[PDB]
RNA sequence: UCCUAAAGAGUAACGGAGGAGUACGAAGGUGCGCUCAGACCGGUCGGAAAUCGGUCGCAGAGUAUAAAGGCAAAAGCGCG
RNA sequence: UGCUUGACGAUCAUAGAGCGUUGGAACCACCUGAUCCCUUCCCGAACUCAGAAGUGAAACGACGCAUCGCCGAUGGUAGUGUGGGGUCUCCCCAUGUGAGAGUAGGUCAUCGUCAAGCUC
RNA sequence: GCCCGGAUAGCUCAGUCGGUAGAGCAGGGGAUUGAAAAUCCCCGUGUCCUUGGUUCGAUUCCGAGUCCGGGCACCA
RNA sequence: ACGGCCAGGGCUACACACGUGCUACAAUGGUCGGUACAAAGGGUUGCCAAGCCGCGAGGUGGAGCUAAUCCCAUAAAACCGAUCGUAGUCCGGAUCGCAGUCUGCAACUCGACUGCGUGAAGUCGGAAUCGCUAGUAAUCGUGAAUCAGAAUGUCACGGUG
C-alpha cells in the first residue's frame, strides 16, 4: 500500500526499499540512482512526489504477490517431471547436492 | 440515528497519484492523497498480464541454436 | 454519491436488460453488514474495546458487540460471552461506504482478483473477507494491531443471485 | 413425578424407573417491543462447526432446578 | 337488490400448504429527506412523524387451478356389560353395545355488525 | 450368595471437589571411566479398567459390566 | 575365472549419535570513498602483461620472459572522512528460483565460481572439556604441493600483538 507493502520510517531509502521483498540491496541501488532519490536522507524526510516514482520502479521489477507464485510454479514444474532435483525437494533433501550423511539439518530441522 | 454516539463524518478529498479526485463522505476530517485508486490498480487497467506459464521450448531455441 | 450514479443510470438501464416489467422491479442492495469476527483471544476483556475502536472509525458508527449463543468446547469456554462485534448500514450510510469499495478499496485485498464472481447465496446474497485492517482512512500502522478479521456482507432484493451478477457488475468490482 | 392403577378419586408388595432437605433484591410487579431448534449457500488465518447475510421453517428449542402436565393472551427473550 | 375493499368477530385444516392472470378507487406497504415528537443492546426496514414528488410488480389483498394434508362413510373385525359353558395361562354361546386402521370420494370453505368506493 | 476399597506412564504411589495429571524407579541421548557400574546434564511416556448418561466440557459426577483385595456367609 | 576389456551406477545415500575444522551471533563493529608497508615461492610443453569489450566470473590480444630484468601481483589488518545507533538489525549467511563463465568427449546423480531475488537457525552456548609461558596465544593476509577443474583441510612465509 505504501508501495505494495508497509516500509519502516526513520530509515535511508535503500534499506527502506530493501522491505519490499523482490529488491535486495544492489537493485535498490540502482533504482535510486535511475529516480534521484538521495539515500542519505531518511524516507521521513522525502517529499510524497517521487514516491510515485518509486512506485513505477517497484512496478517494473516484481511483486512478492507474485513473486512468490511465479517462484511457487517454477518449483512445480520440477515437482511434476520426475527430475531428481523435485524428487530430493519434495521430500525435504538439499537440492543443489549437499551431504546428506550429516548436518543436512536446515531442511528438516531440530 | 442517535446523537451523542457517532463520531464526526464529514467530507474530504481523496486525491490519486493520477490526481483523480474523489469527494468522499467519511470520518477523517482531513484530506489524505492516495497512491493507487480504481482506475490505477492493474487489474482493472488490464495490465495484471499472467504469470507466464512456461516457456522451456522458447528458452532452449533462445539459448542453443542447433543448426539442422 | 452513489446513489445519484444508481437512480440515474443503472435503474432504467436494468430494467430493459433484465426484461422487467416495471421501473420498481430492479433489484437493488438492500444492507451491508460487516461483522469483524473477534472469536480469537476469547478470554481477553482487552481486545474487544480495540476492535469495537476500529471498526467504528471506517464506518462512521458505533458498532454492537454480539454475544454467544452456545459453548463449542472445542472452541472456547462461556466465560468469554463477547466473541463478535456487527454493524449494519442502510442508505444514508451504505452508498457512502460503498463509495470505499470499488474508487480507493479496491487497492485493499492486494490481490489478483477484485473478487470472485462464484461466491453468491441461492437467493442473491454476496459476501466477501477483508484480510487486514490497515486498508481504511484515518488509520494509523503503527497504533493498530493486525489482528482483525473482517467481513463485508450483501444484501440484495433479488429472486435468484443471476440478478445479483447483473446488478453487481454495474458497479463492478470483481 | 410416571407406571402397576382396571378411561371420576383412591388403592398394596423388600414392585419397576428417577429427584428434593435449594436458588432469585432480580430469575418479582407493570408498560412497550422480538422470535425457537434444525437443514442449505456464501463469507480472510477458524471451518463439520464460533461471529455475519439469505432462504426452508411452521416449537422437533427453552422453562433455575428430577420426571409429568401445559406454554402465539407465548408462561420464552430484551429495554424504562 | 350486484361487485371491490377496511375493521372486529362466529368456527378452527371439508376453514390448511403449493402452483397464473391481476386491482388504481380508497387502503397496502415502498419513498423524499428525518428537519418538528419518537426510535435503534449500532439500523428511519422494526417504531414514529410532514404526504403521495413517485410507484403498482418484490410485499401483501382477495381473486384461478384438487398433488399433499385434513374429513370419512356402510360393512366386517378387535374389545366389552350381564348370564351360562369348554380342551379354563385362552376361548365359545345368548343378549346388548361396538371401536382403530383400511375402503368410492368433497373442498381454493360457510356466516354477523359497522364503514367506504363504483352509477347518481 | 451379600457388603465395602481399588483400576493412574514399562512398574509403584499422589491427585482432583469438572476446564490441569505429577514424585520415585525404569528407558533414551550426552559426559565421566582404559571398560562396566555408581557420581553429573538433558529428554519422551499416560489416552486415568470397559460401557451409558449428566453436561459446552468427564479420570473426576451418576448407573451398570469385568479384574484384584478386605469383611461376612449366622440359630438349628 | 577370486584372472582380464568396455558401458553406466556406486564410494559425495540418511529419522540418528561422535571427532576435527570454518562462519557467525555484531557498535573493540557493518558498508561507502580515499591512502601505507611485507616475507616466501612459481613460471620457454609455462607465466600469460598493455589496449579492448563485459554489472561481474571473464572473452580477445599478444608483449616481455627463461630470470634482482617480464609476469603471477592489487597483500589484508591499521590509519583518514561519511553514514548505520545495538534493532534478529546496512548483523548473519544457510536454503531455494532464474541467468551465465571457465575446465573437461562429457558438470543430472556429482564440480568450482559470477549476476538478480529469497531470506532461516543463531542474542556467546549444560554436565563436562581442550591449546598456550613470548614474536607465545589472539587475529589478518599472501603464495604452493596434489592438480584438465576442484579446499574451510593441508603446503610455506609474513603484518598488529
Ligand atoms: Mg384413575
Ligand atoms: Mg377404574
Ligand atoms: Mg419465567
Ligand atoms: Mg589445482
Amino acid at each position: 500500500r505504501i508501495a505494495g507493502v508497509n516500509i519502516p520510517d526513520n530509515k535511508h531509502t535503500v534499506i527502506s526499499l530493501t522491505y519490499i521483498y523482490g529488491v535486495g540491496r544492489t537493485t535498490a541501488q540502482s533504482i535510486c540512482a535511475a529516480t534521484g532519490v538521495n539515500p542519505a536522507a531518511k524516507i521521513k524526510d522525502l517529499s510524497d512526489e517521487q514516491i510515485d516514482q518509486l512506485r513505477n520502479e517497484v512496478a517494473k521489477i516484481t511483486t512478492e504477490g507474485d513473486l512468490r507464485r511465479e517462484i511457487n510454479m517454477n518449483i512445480k514444474r520440477l515437482m511434476d517431471l520426475g527430475c531428481y532435483r523435485g524428487l530430493r525437494h519434495r521430500r525435504g533433501l538439499p537440492v543443489r547436492g549437499q551431504r546428506t550423511k550429516t548436518n543436512a539439518r536446515t531442511r528438516k530441522g531440530p | 440515528m442517535k446523537a451523542d454516539i457517532h463520531p464526526t463524518y464529514e467530507a474530504i478529498e481523496a486525491t490519486c497519484s493520477c490526481g483523480n479526485v474523489i469527494k468522499t463522505r467519511s470520518t477523517l476530517c482531513k484530506p489524505i492523497h492516495l497512491d493507487v485508486c480504481s482506475e490505477c490498480h492493474p487489474f482493472y487497467t488490464g495490465k495484471q498480464k499472467v504469470l507466464d506459464t512456461g516457456g522451456r521450448i522458447d528458452r532452449f531455441k533462445q539459448r542453443f541454436g542447433v543448426f539442422g | 454519491r452513489l446513489k445519484e450514479i444508481y437512480r440515474k443510470e443503472i435503474a432504467p438501464k436494468l430494467k430493459e436488460e433484465l426484461q422487467l416489467a416495471n421501473v420498481m422491479e430492479v433489484p437493488r442492495v438492500t444492507k451491508i453488514t460487516l461483522n469483524m469476527g473477534l472469536g480469537e483471544a476469547v478470554g481477553d476483556k482487552k481486545i474487544i474495546e480495540n476492535a469495537v475502536a476500529d471498526l467504528e472509525k471506517i464506518t462512521g458508527q458505533k458498532p454492537v458487540v454480539t454475544y454467544a449463543r452456545k459453548s463449542i468446547a472445542g472452541f472456547k469456554i462461556r466465560e468469554g460471552w463477547p466473541i463478535g462485534v456487527k454493524v449494519t448500514l442502510r442508505s444514508d450510510r451504505m452508498y457512502e461506504f460503498l463509495d470505499r469499495l470499488l474508487s480507493i478499496s479496491l487497492p485493499r485485498v492486494r490481490d489478483f482478483r477484485g473478487l470472485n464472481a462464484k461466491s453468491f447465496d441461492g437467493r442473491g446474497n454476496y459476501s466477501m473477507g477483508v484480510k487486514e485492517q490497515i486498508i481504511f482512512p484515518e488509520i494509523d500502522y503503527d497504533k493498530i494491531d493486525a489482528l482483525r478479521g473482517l467481513d463485508i456482507t450483501l444484501t440484495t432484493t433479488a429472486r435468484t443471485d443471476d440478478e445479483g451478477r447483473a446488478l453487481l457488475r454495474a458497479f463492478k468490482f470483481p
